[PDB]
């Protein structure tokens, strides 16, 4: 069965909700167990506590870095980065969860949660999950983006983990 | 993709620009004045079965940067003009703010709407009859609104993008 | 004889400098005892602490909102408002150190910093100093501003009293 | 009031667009790898002795979203089109930039300085004499640059600076 994990999210230290994700194990094993296991911390580093860096209404909520904390930066459970696993899965609409990159095979920690299709990205980011619950959550958090994404707010993973 | 509408709101200083604008983006209400320089904001929504995506300049109305706000009526779509229902001032200012549009934007025929902000307060200088009259010589629509309590903010905003998409 | 004051600029914490202002209390001295005492904060109250939230290059840098500190509050020490004392004093050149106001007779706490001259705020904003030592320090300000005034870095007052 | 010019940074990716804007700004080197979608800056200087406003616009030089410089071509007065003199294909990139710019403005004639960023490293690619070369065939100056060391960054914008008050004739 494939694992769920959630965000509880927060909006300059307020809670907002819970958003919940299927991780598509059964395609993408190792790009979902990534993101399974910076959801839990158990590897000592991980979601917890970072924010969601980027936000532009109409197309995707960005975050994921949890070593820098401005967009440069996070790390895998497998290193610094790690190869594209495959493309299968494609950006079909609101809720599909995605890894961000600088490029082919640079998966870190950054993912996105689009807000919309966003078919020009199939075959260049890894979708490996989807919003299972709370998407109102997820198109709340569009409120306190911006065309470049620069967020008027600070919206943290207050809290997250495995189901 | 969606389609896209650059919305510009205008109207003398305190009339509540902002706290229709901000209602609109983040479902808050702002009961402090911070007095605009300028922003923009980005908000996608359905209307009328059709996605869409609203860019929205939330503009100044010092009386000082008239200039500048000419860039502003250039790029813009669709135009809220915003007075406030107890401020018989800003009413009369809402002449001044059309006529700069039509004149930067050579038309008689620009989007626009008409809205009398703050119907939430006891006191009141200008009669609902009063913007009903002005509006319907303009021929545009009048909407009644109160950012703080929220109404009218959708309908507002909402007919405007509908008037454009008449327009166009 | 006109006082002087400074302020001990920061940068999210870092130290940056000092400014110094002479006050031009030989013109308007309510509006300049004003700002003195909310410099050396002698009343309990004052710009310690309290940031430059609007910085645009080119123009000014505005602050003294120690009350909400988010651009829309600030007291005087005759209380929230007093009127403007005069417009002898014009907006110059670099270094003018004048009121904000919200209106004719809204004077609070709040003062911008001329970095240029804006000769269209003559006659609305009262002008009661000038920078005497730090323009520099000004100028280094101008590095975390932008076109509408939202700053990149927190700019603090982190000291400042009399000389 | 002071002259405003606005200035657009474009290049291929990884060329140090935004390491040079923030040099410019913030006098400091990011050296971390922060990819652009849109930023926007103004910094006050003075170039030989009169005082002018820079409106400094830093764009994405994704390829997968070239057909929509459009926009922020059309409202710039001039170019910097930089490349990374340790990366070839950002040198070959310059000539799609300089005539997609030539086209929306519908111009021959467009302020733009050529620049050649990275010049702290030793693994160059791209001579120098080369880039003066092309710059020479354009009819533009050619400028080398480090945002690690500063080197030739306020000499590339304040060039481009003066070669708009030139198309001005002003
Ligand atoms: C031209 C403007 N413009 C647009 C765009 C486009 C459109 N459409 C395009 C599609 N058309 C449809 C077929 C018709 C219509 C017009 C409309 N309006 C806009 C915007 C708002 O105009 C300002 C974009 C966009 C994106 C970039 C640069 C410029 C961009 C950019 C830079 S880096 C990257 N993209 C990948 C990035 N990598 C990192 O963050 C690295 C950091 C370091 O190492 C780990 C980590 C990454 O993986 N993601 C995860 C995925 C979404 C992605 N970010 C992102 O944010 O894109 C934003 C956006 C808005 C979706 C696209
Ligand atoms: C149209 C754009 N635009 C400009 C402007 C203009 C120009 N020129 C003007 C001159 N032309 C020459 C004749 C040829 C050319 C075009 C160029 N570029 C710009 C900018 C960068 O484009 C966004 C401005 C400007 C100013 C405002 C709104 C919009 C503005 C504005 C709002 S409120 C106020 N002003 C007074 C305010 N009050 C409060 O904050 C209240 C808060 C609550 O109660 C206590 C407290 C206050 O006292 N100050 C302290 C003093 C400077 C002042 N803020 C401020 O920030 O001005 C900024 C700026 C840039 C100097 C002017
Ligand atoms: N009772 C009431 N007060 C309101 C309403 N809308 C705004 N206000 C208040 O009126 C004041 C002005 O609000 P603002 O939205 O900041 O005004 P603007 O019209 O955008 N001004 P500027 O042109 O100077 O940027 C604020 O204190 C705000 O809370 C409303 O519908 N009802
Ligand atoms: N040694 C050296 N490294 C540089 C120089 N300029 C930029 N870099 C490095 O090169 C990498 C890319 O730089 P960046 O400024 O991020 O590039 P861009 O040209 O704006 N890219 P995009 O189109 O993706 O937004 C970063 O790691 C940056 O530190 C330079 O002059 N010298
Ligand atoms: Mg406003
Ligand atoms: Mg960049």
């Amino acid at each position: 069965v494939n694992p769920t994990v959630f965000f509880d999210i927060a909006v300059d230290g307020e809670p907002l909700g819970r958003v919940s994700f299927e991780l598509f194990a059964d395609k993408v094993p190792k790009t979902a167990e990534n993101f399974r296991a910076l959801s839990t911390g158990e590897k000592g580093f991980g979601y917890k506590g970072s924010c969601f860096h980027r936000i532009i209404p109409g197309f995707m909520c960005q975050g994921g870095d949890f070593t820098r904390h401005n967009g440069t930066g996070g790390k895998s459970i497998y290193g610094e980065k790690f190869e594209d696993e495959n493309f299968i899965l494609k950006h079909t609409g609101p809720g599909i969860l995605s890894m961000a990159n600088a490029g082919p095979n640079t998966n870190g920690s950054q993912f996105f949660i689009c807000t919309a299709k966003t078919e020009w990205l199939d075959g260049k980011h890894v979708v490996f999950g989807k919003v299972k619950e709370g998407m109102n959550i997820v198109e709340a958090m569009e409120r306190f983006g911006s065309r470049n994404g620069k967020t008027s707010k600070k919206i943290t993973i207050a809290d997250c983990g495995q189901l | 993709g969606m389609t896209e509408y650059k919305l510009v709101v205008v109207g003398a200083c305190g009339v509540g620009k902002s706290a229709l604008t901000i209602q609109l983006i983040q479902n808050h209400f702002v009961d402090e004045y911070d007095p605009t320089i300028e922003d923009s904001y980005r908000k996608q929504v359905v209307i009328d079965g059709e996605t869409c995506l609203l860019d929205i300049l939330d503009t100044a109305g010092q009386e000082e940067y008239s200039a500048m706000r000419d860039q502003y009526m250039r790029t813009g779509e669709g135009f809220l003009c915003v007075f406030a229902i107890n401020n018989t001032k800003s009413f009369e200012d809402i002449h001044h703010y059309r006529e700069q549009i039509k004149r930067v934007k050579d038309s008689e025929d620009v989007p626009m709407v008409l809205v009398g902000n703050k119907c939430d307060l006891p006191s009141r200088t200008v009669d609902t009859k009063q913007a009903q009259d002005l509006a319907r010589s303009y021929g545009i629509p009048f909407i009644e609104t109160s950012a703080k309590t929220r109404q009218g903010v959708d309908d507002a905003f909402y007919t405007l993008v509908r008037e454009i998409r008449k327009h166009k």
